[PDB]
Formats: C-alpha cells, sequence, structure tokens
C-alpha cells in the first residue's frame, strides 16, 4: 500500500531532519562542559557537525562554526556547592563583572556596516536624512531612573539605517559624557524618557563608547548587557509602582 | 553540563518563590519552585491518566481516553472513573501549564529578557482553557468539554464542528483559520530569508539585512523588517489562537444553529435580499 | 510599566531605500513607493521599490487574468448587477467542467471552460512567480531557499487542481473558484474519503500547522524577548554570537532542556512550515488514487 509505504518513509525522514535540524544547532555553545569548564562526561546523542565557513562581507573575516568557544575572559562567580546544579555567586559586583543578567559577549570590537559598508548605526546627527516621522520625539527629554532620579536627558536617536529602525537613545549624563541607552529599555513618555532597568546612580557606569559616532557590537553588547542587568542587580534602588505614580 | 558560554549566566536570583530554596538546575534543566509545581501536577496528572487507563481497561496509548462528566453532571463533580479524573486532571493540566509560564517567567527574571515567551505561552493556556474551562461553563456542563485521548478528541472536534454544519462557516474560524495559513507562510518566508542570506550561493560573502530587504522589495514592493517580521509572526500566530478561541467560545453559547445560515444576515440586508438573480436569487 | 516592544515608540525615516544592486538589472526595478507610518508602527514604513522584469508582468498578467475570469463570471452569475454580485460575491462560483468531459478541454465556456482558462492563467501566474522568487535571489547572490520553500506551498496547490485531478482522470476533480464552494469543496473531499482526520498526512500537515504557529510565537516572542541585546539582527548574531543569542539559546534551554543557535533556529522554522503543504500535498495526492477511505485504510494499519 502506497499510502502506508509514504507514511513510513516520512517517519524515517522526519526522524533524519530532526537529526540533521538538531546537528545544526549545535553550531555554538558545544561541546557541553562541566560547571568547572572541563568537557562533559555527556554530550548528547547528537555529533557536532561538519563545521562550515562563513565568509564575512567586507572581508571582516570569516566564521567557522562548530569551532572553539570564543568565550576566555574572567567570569567573576564563585561555585556556591561542590555538586554541579547550583548557582555561582558573583565574586564582585555582577554588574561591573559583567555576569548574571549583565553578561556581554566578547563580540567583534569594529561597528556593523550596511551592505553597502557604511556603519549600519549612526547618531541621527550623522544620519542624512533622517529624521523622527511618528511618534513622540524623545530628544530633549530628561531620563528618570527607576529610583525616580533624574539620570540625564536625551540628546539623539541612534538609528539603525538599513532598517530605519532607533536603536539606542543618547543620553547626557550630569558630567556632560554621553551613554547609549538600548531603545528597547526606555520608556519614552510624554514628559520625559523613563528607564526602569536601572537608578540615576547607575547611569554613569553604562559601559561607554570608544567613537563618539559610532557603538562596536563589542560596546553595544556590553551596553546591552549592562542595562539589562539592572533590572536584577538595581532591584534594591528601584521603587515601587505606587512610587513611581506620585 | 552547561553550553561552553553558560556558566556566567547561571547566578542566583529571579526566582518568584522561595528565594533560592529551589534556585538551582538538574542537568540543562532550571528548577525553581515552579519546576518543582510543574512537576507534581504533571505526575500527578499523568499518574490519574494511567488510572483512568486502568479503569477503562487498557494501555493502548491510541485508545486511552478521559471523557469528561456526562452532561447529566452539568457542573458538578463526578465518580473518578466517568467524569471526576478528568477534572481532576484538567486542574493538573491547567496547574502544570500555568506553573510552566510562571517557571519561564523565573527564567526570564534570571537571565533578564522580556517576558514575551511566557506571555505567548498563556495564550495557549487560554485557548486550552476555553475549550475545558469557559466555554463548558458558559454552556454549563463539563460535558461539552473534549477528551484527553489521542482520537477520540479528533472525534470530539468531527462531531462538535458538524454540529453547527460545516464549521468552515464560522466567520470566527475563518479569520483564525486565515492566521493558521498566514502564520505557516510568514514562518517559511522568514526562515527561507534569513537562511538565504546566511547561507549565500557558495562563495559569497553572508548577505545582509539590505540584502533581505531588497529581496523582497524586489520580490514583492515590500519588506517589514527584522523587528516587524518577528513581531509578525508573534501577532499572528497568536492572533489565529486568539480567533480560534473566539471561534469557539461563542459557538454553543450565542450561535446554536447551522453556522452557514450566519452568512444570512448579509444576504438578506434589505437592500438587496430580494432582487431576482445570482445565487441567492 | 515596562515597554514590550510590539509596537515601535517613535518611528524614524531616512531617504527612500533603493536598496542592494548586485546583478539586478536596476532598469526593471521601480521607483520607491510612499511611505506608511501606518505600517511604519509594526515594521518598515516604506513601500516599493518593486522589480518588474518580464517574468514579472508575465505572472502579474496571467495572475490578474486569472482573477479578471473568475470575475466575469461572478458578474455574469449576477446577471451584471452590482447589488446581486455583492451580496453573492461568496456564493459565486466557477466550477471545473463535469466528470463527463474528463480531462478534455472540451467543455462549453459557461460550463468548465472558462473554469479552464482561469487555471491556465493562474498555473502561469503561479509558476512564473516560482521562478521569479528564483531569480530575484539568484540577482542578489542568495540562497535559494524561498524558491523551494515556495515550491513545497505550490505542491499542494498544483495536486489539489492539477495533478490529481489529472491521476483521478477528471478536471471534474479540482478546486473551484468561489470563497465558499472552496470550502464546501473541502469538507466535502473530507466526507467522499472517509474522514480526514483518520488521513496520517492530515494528521501531520495539522502538526506542523499548528507547530508553525507554536514555534514562529516561540521565536517571535524570543527574538522580541531580547532584542534589548539586538537579537532582531539575527544575521549579525549569526556572525558573530552576542548575549542576545546566548540569552535566547539559555533560556530555551533551562526550560525544555535543549536550544538553538540563531542560524539553526530558522531551519527550524523553515521546514516547521515547508512540511505543511509538503505532508498536506500528500495526504491529498494519495486521496482518492490509492486511498478512498482513511477510517477504511486506517483499520488496517
Ligand atoms: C486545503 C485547504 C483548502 C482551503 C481551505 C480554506 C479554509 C478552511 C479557509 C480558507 C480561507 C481562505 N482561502 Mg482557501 N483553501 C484552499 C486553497 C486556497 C487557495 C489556492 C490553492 O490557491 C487560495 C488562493 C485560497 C484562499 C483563501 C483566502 C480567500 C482565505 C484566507 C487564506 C489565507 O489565510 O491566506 C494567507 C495568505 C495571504 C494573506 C497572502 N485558498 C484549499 C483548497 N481556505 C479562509 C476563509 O475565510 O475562507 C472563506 C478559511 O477559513
Ligand atoms: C469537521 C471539523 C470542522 C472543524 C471543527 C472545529 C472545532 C469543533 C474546533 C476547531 C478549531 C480550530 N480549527 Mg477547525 N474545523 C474544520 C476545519 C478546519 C480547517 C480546514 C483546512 O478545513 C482548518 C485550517 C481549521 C482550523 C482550526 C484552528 C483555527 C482551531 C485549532 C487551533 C487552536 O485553537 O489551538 C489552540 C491551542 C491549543 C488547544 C493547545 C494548548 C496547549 C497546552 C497549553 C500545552 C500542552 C502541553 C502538553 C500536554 C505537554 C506535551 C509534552 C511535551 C511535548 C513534552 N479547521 C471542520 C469544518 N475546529 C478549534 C478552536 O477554535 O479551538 C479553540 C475547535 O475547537
Ligand atoms: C482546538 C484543537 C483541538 C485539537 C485538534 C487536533 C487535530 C485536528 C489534530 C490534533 C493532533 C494532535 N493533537 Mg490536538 N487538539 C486539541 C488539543 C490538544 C492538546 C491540549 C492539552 O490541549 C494536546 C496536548 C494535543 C495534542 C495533539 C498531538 C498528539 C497531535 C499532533 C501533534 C501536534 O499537532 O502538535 C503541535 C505541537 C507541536 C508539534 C509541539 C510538540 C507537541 C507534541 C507533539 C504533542 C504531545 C501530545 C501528547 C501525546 C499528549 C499526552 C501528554 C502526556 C499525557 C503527558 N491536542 C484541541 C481540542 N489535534 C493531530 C493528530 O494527528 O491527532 C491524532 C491532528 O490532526
Ligand atoms: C470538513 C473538512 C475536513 C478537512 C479537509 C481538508 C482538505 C480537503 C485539506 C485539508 C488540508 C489541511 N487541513 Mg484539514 N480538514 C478538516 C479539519 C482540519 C483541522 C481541525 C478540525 O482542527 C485542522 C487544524 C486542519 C488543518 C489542515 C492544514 C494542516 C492543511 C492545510 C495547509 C494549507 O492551508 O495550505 C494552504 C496552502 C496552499 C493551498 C498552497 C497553494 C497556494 C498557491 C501556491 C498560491 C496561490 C496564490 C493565488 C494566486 C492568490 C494570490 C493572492 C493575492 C497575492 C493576494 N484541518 C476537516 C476534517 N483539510 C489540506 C491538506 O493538505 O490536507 C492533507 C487539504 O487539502
Ligand atoms: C498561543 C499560540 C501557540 C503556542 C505558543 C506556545 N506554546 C508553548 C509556548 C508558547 C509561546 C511555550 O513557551 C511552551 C514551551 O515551552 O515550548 C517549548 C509551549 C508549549 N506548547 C506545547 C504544546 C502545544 N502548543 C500548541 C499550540 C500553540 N502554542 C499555539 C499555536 C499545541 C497545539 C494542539 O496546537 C500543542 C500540543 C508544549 C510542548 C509546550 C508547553 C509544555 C508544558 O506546559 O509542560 C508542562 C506539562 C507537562 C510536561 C505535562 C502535563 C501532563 C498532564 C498534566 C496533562 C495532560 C492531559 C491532557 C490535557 C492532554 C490531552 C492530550 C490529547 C488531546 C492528545
Ligand atoms: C510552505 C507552505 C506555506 C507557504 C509558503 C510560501 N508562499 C509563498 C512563498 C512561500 C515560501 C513565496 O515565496 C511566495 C511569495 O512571493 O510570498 C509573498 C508565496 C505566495 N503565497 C501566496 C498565497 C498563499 N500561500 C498560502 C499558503 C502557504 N504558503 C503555506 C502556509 C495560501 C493559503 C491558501 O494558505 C495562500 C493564499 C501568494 C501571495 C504568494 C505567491 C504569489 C503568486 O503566485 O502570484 C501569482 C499572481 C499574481 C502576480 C497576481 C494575482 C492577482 C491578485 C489580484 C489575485
Ligand atoms: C533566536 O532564538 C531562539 C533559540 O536560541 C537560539 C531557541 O532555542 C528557540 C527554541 C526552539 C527550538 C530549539 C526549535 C525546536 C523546537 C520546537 C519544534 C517546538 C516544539 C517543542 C518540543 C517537542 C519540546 C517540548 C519539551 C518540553 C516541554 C520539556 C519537557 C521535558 C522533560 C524531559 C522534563 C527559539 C524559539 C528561539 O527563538
Ligand atoms: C472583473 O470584476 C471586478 C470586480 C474587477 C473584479 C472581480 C473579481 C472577483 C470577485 C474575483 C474572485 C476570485 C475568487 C473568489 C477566487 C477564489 C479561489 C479560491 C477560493 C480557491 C482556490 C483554489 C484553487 C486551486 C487549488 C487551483 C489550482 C490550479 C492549478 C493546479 C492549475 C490547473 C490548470 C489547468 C487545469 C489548465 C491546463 C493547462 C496547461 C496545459 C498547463
Ligand atoms: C516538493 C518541494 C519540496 C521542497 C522542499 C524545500 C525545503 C527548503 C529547504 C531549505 C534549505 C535549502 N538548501 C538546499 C539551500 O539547503
Ligand atoms: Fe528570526
Amino acid at each position: 500500500d502506497l499510502a502506508s509505504l509514504a507514511i513510513y518513509s516520512f517517519w524515517i525522514f522526519l526522524a533524519g531532519l530532526i537529526y540533521y535540524l538538531q546537528t545544526e544547532n549545535m553550531r555554538e555553545g558545544y561541546p557541553l562542559e562541566n560547571e568547572d569548564g572541563t568537557p562533559a562526561a555527556n554530550q548528547g546523542p547528537f555529533p557536532l557537525p561538519k563545521p562550515k565557513t562563513f565568509i564575512l562581507p567586507h572581508g571582516r573575516g570569516t566564521l567557522t562554526v562548530p569551532g572553539p568557544e570564543s568565550e576566555d575572559r574572567p567570569i567573576a562567580l564563585a561555585r556556591t556547592a561542590v555538586s554541579e546544579g547550583f548557582p555561582h555567586a558573583p565574586t564582585g559586583d555582577p554588574m561591573k563583572d559583567g555576569v548574571g543578567p549583565a553578561s556581554w559577549v566578547a563580540r567583534r570590537d569594529l561597528p556593523e556596516l550596511d551592505g553597502h559598508g557604511h556603519n549600519k548605526i549612526k547618531p541621527m546627527k550623522a544620519a542624512a536624512g533622517f529624521h523622527v516621522s511618528a511618534g513622540k520625539n524623545p530628544i530633549g527629554l530628561p531620563v528618570r531612573g527607576c529610583d525616580l532620579e533624574i539620570a540625564g536627558k536625551v540628546v539623539d536617536i541612534w538609528v539603525d539605517i538599513p532598517e530605519q529602525m532607533a536603536r539606542f537613545l543618547e543620553v547626557e549624563l550630569k558630567d556632560g559624557s554621553t551613554r547609549l541607552l538600548p531603545m528597547q529599555m526606555v520608556k519614552v513618555q510624554s514628559n520625559r524618557v523613563h528607564v526602569n532597568a536601572l537608578s540615576s546612580d547607575l547611569f554613569a557606569g553604562i559601559p561607554t563608547i570608544k567613537s563618539p559616532t559610532e557603538v562596536t557590537l563589542l560596546e553595544e553588547d556590553k551596553i546591552c548587557g549592562y542595562v539589562a542587568g539592572g533590572l536584577m542587580y538595581a532591584a534594591p534602588k528601584r521603587k515601587s509602582v505606587v512610587a513611581a505614580m506620585l | 553540563a552547561l553550553l561552553s558560554f553558560e556558566r556566567k549566566y547561571r547566578v542566583p536570583g529571579g526566582t518568584l518563590v522561595g528565594g533560592n530554596l529551589f534556585d538551582f538546575w538538574v542537568g540543562p534543566f532550571y528548577v525553581g519552585f515552579f519546576g518543582v509545581a510543574t512537576f507534581f501536577f504533571a505526575a500527578l496528572g499523568i499518574i490519574l491518566i494511567a488510572w483512568s487507563a486502568v479503569l477503562q481497561g487498557t494501555w493502548n496509548p491510541q485508545l486511552i481516553s478521559v471523557y469528561p462528566p456526562a452532561l447529566e453532571y452539568g457542573l458538578g463533580g463526578a465518580p473518578l472513573a466517568k467524569g471526576g479524573l478528568w477534572q481532576i486532571i484538567t486542574i493538573c493540566a491547567t496547574g502544570a501549564f500555568v506553573s510552566w509560564a510562571l517557571r519561564e517567567v523565573e527564567i526570564c527574571r534570571k537571565l533578564g529578557i522580556g517576558y514575551h515567551i511566557p506571555f505567548a505561552f498563556a495564550f495557549a493556556i487560554l485557548a486550552y482553557l476555553t475549550l475545558v474551562l469557559f466555554r463548558p461553563v458558559m454552556m454549563g456542563a463539563w460535558g461539552y468539554a473534549f477528551p484527553y485521548g489521542i482520537w477520540t478528541h479528533l472525534d470530539w472536534v468531527s462531531n462538535t464542528g458538524y454540529t453547527y454544519g460545516n464549521f468552515h462557516y464560522n466567520p470566527a474560524h475563518m479569520i483564525a483559520i486565515s492566521f493558521f495559513f498566514t502564520n505557516a507562510l510568514a514562518l517559511a518566508l522568514h526562515g527561507a530569508l534569513v537562511l538565504s542570506a546566511a547561507n549565500p550561493e557558495k562563495g559569497k560573502e553572508m548577505r545582509t539585512p539590505d540584502h533581505e530587504n531588497t529581496f523582497f522589495r524586489d520580490l514583492v514592493g515590500y519588506s517589514i523588517g527584522t523587528l516587524g517580521i518577528h513581531r509578525l509572526g508573534l501577532l499572528l500566530s497568536l492572533s489565529a489562537v486568539f480567533f480560534s478561541a473566539l471561534c469557539m467560545i461563542i459557538t454553543g453559547t450565542i450561535w446554536f444553529d447551522q453556522w452557514v445560515d450566519w452568512w444570512q444576515w448579509w444576504v438578506k440586508l434589505p437592500w438587496w435580499a430580494n432582487i431576482p438573480g445570482g445565487i441567492n436569487g | 510599566a515596562e515597554y514590550q516592544n510590539i509596537f515601535s515608540q517613535v518611528q524614524v525615516r531616512g531617504p527612500a531605500d533603493l536598496g542592494m544592486t548586485e546583478d539586478v538589472n536596476l532598469a526593471n526595478r521601480s521607483g520607491v513607493g510612499p511611505f506608511s507610518t501606518l505600517l511604519g508602527w509594526f515594521g518598515n514604513a516604506q513601500l516599493g521599490p518593486i522589480y518588474l522584469g518580464s517574468l514579472g508582468v508575465l505572472s502579474l498578467f496571467s495572475g490578474l487574468m486569472w482573477f479578471f475570469t473568475i470575475g466575469i463570471w461572478f458578474w455574469y452569475q449576477a446577471g451584471w448587477n452590482p447589488a446581486v454580485f455583492l451580496r453573492d460575491l461568496f456564493f459565486f462560483s466557477l466550477e471545473p467542467p463535469a466528470p463527463e468531459y474528463g480531462l478534455s478541454f472540451a467543455a462549453p465556456l459557461k460550463e468548465g471552460g472558462l473554469w479552464l482558462i482561469a487555471s491556465f492563467f493562474m498555473f502561469v501566474a503561479v509558476w512564473s512567480w516560482w521562478g521569479r522568487t528564483y531569480l530575484r535571489a539568484q540577482a542578489l547572490g542568495m540562497g535559494k531557499h524561498t524558491a523551494w520553500a515556495f515550491l513545497s506551498a505550490i505542491w499542494l496547490w498544483m495536486v489539489l487542481g492539477f495533478i490529481r485531478p489529472i491521476l483521478m482522470g477528471s478536471w471534474s476533480e479540482a478546486v473551484p473558484y468561489g470563497i465558499f464552494s472552496h470550502l464546501d469543496w473541502t469538507n466535502n473531499f473530507s466526507l467522499v474519503h472517509g474522514n480526514l482526520f483518520y488521513n496520517p498526512f492530515h494528521g501531520l500537515s495539522i502538526a506542523f500547522l499548528y507547530g508553525s504557529a507554536l514555534l514562529f510565537a516561540m521565536h517571535g516572542a524570543t527574538i522580541l524577548a531580547v532584542s534589548r541585546f539586538g537579537g532582531e539582527c539575527e544575521l549579525e548574531q549569526i556572525a558573530d554570537r552576542g548575549t542576545a543569542a546566548e540569552r535566547a539559546a539559555l533560556f530555551w534551554r533551562w526550560t525544555m532542556g535543549f536550544n538553538a543557535t540563531m542560524e539553526g533556529i530558522h531551519r527550524w522554522a523553515i521546514w516547521m512550515a515547508v512540511l505543511v503543504t509538503l505532508t498536506g500535498g500528500i495526504g491529498i495526492l494519495l486521496s482518492g488514487t490509492v486511498v478512498d477511505n482513511w477510517y477504511v485504510w486506517g483499520q488496517n494499519h
């Protein structure tokens, strides 16, 4: 019976598809390791796939995966238990050590280019023709932290050119320097931009960028990881929902 | 065992219950209060199911079925082997589904990401709940809910649908279907674009988001954009399920007849309902 | 409250983006359309430019010809009365030639001829469009992933109105062009084949149809949950993994015990979707050619 031969063959195929698919999704993070950083005994039923090489745009290089774990920097965490399966506590300040919800990856320290070879991200000031076309323009607004204190003011919008999307808010601090705040981590309100993730006193610590007109992937990550980390690590400094309604 | 880049993330915190008591992992899984609450509900629920299997007299996965209380019982309890098990199992599934979401949230808090996932899942829980809890209640009987059984529930759909003729005519159902098809379409399209860009013709440099936009514009005159496509995928599938719940919550509560008849409201519109000709003329 | 990134808070707009050139014949690319601040809240606000070579022109032409062929029949069925046209719009139907005509093109226009004509246009429209999805990718040096995935959809389409009808021996088997009628046809198809729920491939197609809604909700929610790290920049996250890709991967690993990679998730996605009409196409093709009653068939399996 064809129908039978068909449904039979399909399951073989499906199992192989899942197999193939699964192995493809192991081009990162594998082989698995034991909490102490050594090869974990069990690696699973699927074996690492044949490596593939990604020829990066603009001779930025090549990415070969799977390959050796690119992460080698120090992790400021200490084991909290002899047996595997438990948390590893921050040895210092997690926000600054870049661990936990505030982790960041050591991505390439160059800004991402678009199809035409121009920095994918630019401050509006420098984006020819770009302007706010709808919605409350955030620029000029005071930025408030979870502590309900002003941490600065928005001096510009960093735009993702290809996507014609707002990516960050450039916030000037009390000392006159600026920091980039992830657009999706700020709430643009009518009379101010609110940042629930961070308290005024933490804005200073947002990783800064090298060049004031571009941001690199490494910087992006460091800025994003840090701002997210605040949700957890700034909890004591954050005010209540009722305090915010005053 | 951890991913080669995981350790730095396994920090304490994020739990919503029991401080650090359950804050830990078992292999790749995070436990947390809701990790145990889920295992509890899951096991108790699976146990009660195997039990019903016993009382039903079979171990065949294809045959095991747990029906809800017959219409007679309306909205009260019922003998474990005749409506009660299904009733406790439903609670065990709900508890397990809610606990699964709450577990996700804790995970969200520990990783510092948004709560979109468990939020989206909630829609599934709400759809299931619509079939098993809300519609039944509004109809006055757990009997109206579906049976937990690989095929019996398919039979349930068939019989429930045909109760109103061809369920295809349920307008809510049509919108839902459109969302499911549109979704699969969006999903294929999305997965295909990212891949076509990441895997250009052999020998070429990875394409860029500019190539993605350019490809779709050249093709269709529009590109929703990376953020948009995910917003869309989420909106599409969540809308599908939302309209699924809707198409059902109204069937048997505010609409009882053959759905095909519902469309008569349009045909009978006073200004043409009588013009001879056409199909309805 | 926090902002869940569902709608952009502020829209930005730069000059119209004419996109990449690569090997694209810019002579066949129109000018930029207008900008929709509406769309802009959800995705790009920019409409156009669109590329329309010969294949594209052939496709739109046939496509419109198909559409209009149905339209004229509909108007005919309405007695050319706009009021009737509008009230019975969903009830009109351009049906294929009766079984009597088998796979012949002798059917009188009013009885299968128009349908045959409309189908010819549709056939050309769809296939020429497929070539286009291939050629547009080729001009940008991209993978043919779209063309291939489109085939899977084309597969179900071809099976329903061409392949199966032929195998069955008559155009009467095909699907009629009408909103409700095509639904009636679907229901009827199940009825006539012993309930499609017993079709294993129909069960699969549903698993993948649900799975697509399940997976896209997952993927979309994930990406949005890590967009605070630029997770939407998937191609970028693939070439240079970031905490966004790691946190997305770990959420799922910690939740269900396994995870994906920024690139691999799209492979799951493309197959989840492609399998929908792939299995489904098989389900249908087998119906009436090899299996007359799925309940019956199911009993011996
Ligand atoms: C003859 C039958 C009738 C008919 C009768 C009905 C009836 C009756 C119903 C539908 C419903 C639906 N119909 Mg219909 N339908 C017909 C023909 C069609 C056609 C078609 C091609 O013709 C299509 C595309 C549809 C499409 C649909 C979907 C929109 C909808 C189901 C999805 C849903 O709600 O999920 C919702 C999501 C869930 C239910 C999942 C919940 C998951 C839970 C939260 C988690 C499970 C965890 C698990 C236990 C753990 C597993 C272990 C792990 C794997 C390890 N119908 C015909 C005409 N249809 C249903 C609907 O609207 O439902 C609300 C419905 O009730
Ligand atoms: C409103 C829609 C109807 C409905 C209509 C249909 C139709 C129509 C079909 C199915 C089919 C299936 N349904 Mg159903 N189904 C409903 C509600 C449910 C619920 C639930 C708790 O609400 C569950 C768990 C299922 C589960 C299933 C799967 C066994 C099966 C194919 C997998 C699939 O589509 O995955 C989508 C999800 C994934 C691919 C992710 C992984 C999910 C895994 C595959 C599901 C495991 C289910 C498991 C066996 C249940 C036992 C759990 C143990 C007791 C712990 N249905 C409601 C009542 N269902 C198909 C089939 O073949 O049925 C025989 C089918 O054709
Ligand atoms: C009473 C009716 C029967 C039934 C009869 C059928 C039949 C008959 C079929 C399905 C099919 C399907 N059924 Mg069913 N089905 C039933 C109940 C269900 C239920 C349920 C109760 O919950 C569910 C979830 C489903 C689900 C499904 C889907 C998995 C599958 C359709 C995929 C699809 O739409 O591709 C849609 C995609 C296409 C049709 C691709 C073709 C598109 C072409 C290429 C593009 C045309 C473009 C065109 C020119 C117009 C251009 C538009 C402009 C650009 C705007 N069925 C009941 C039991 N079902 C289909 C299948 O494969 O089954 C195995 C099918 O044939
Ligand atoms: C809301 C829109 C869509 C969606 C989204 C969605 N689903 C989700 C999520 C999201 C965002 C998750 O985060 C979560 C997940 O973690 O996935 C990996 C999940 C999930 N969606 C799942 C299934 C699923 N989703 C479906 C649908 C959808 N999910 C929608 C299309 C379907 C169907 C029928 O279409 C199914 C089968 C699970 C794999 C997973 C949630 C896992 C979970 O809750 O585990 C806790 C519980 C157990 C391990 C056991 C419970 C056992 C008993 C207590 C009950 C079972 C008895 C009975 C109710 C079952 C009857 C079965 C018969 C009908 C066959
Ligand atoms: C002109 O009037 C004004 C208002 C402008 C416009 C009015 C137009 C209207 C109202 C149009 C309405 C169109 C509708 C309702 C279309 C609906 C289609 C539906 C509901 C479903 C489609 C299913 C179709 C399928 C599965 C078609 C498959 C076709 C093929 C596989 C091709 C078959 C080709 C054949 C038989 C020709 C053989 C030719 C050769 C040699 C290749
Ligand atoms: C009946 C047609 C079946 C088509 C199946 C096509 C699935 C698309 C898979 C995308 C991967 C493509 N590839 C070759 C570039 O790796
Ligand atoms: Fe994606």
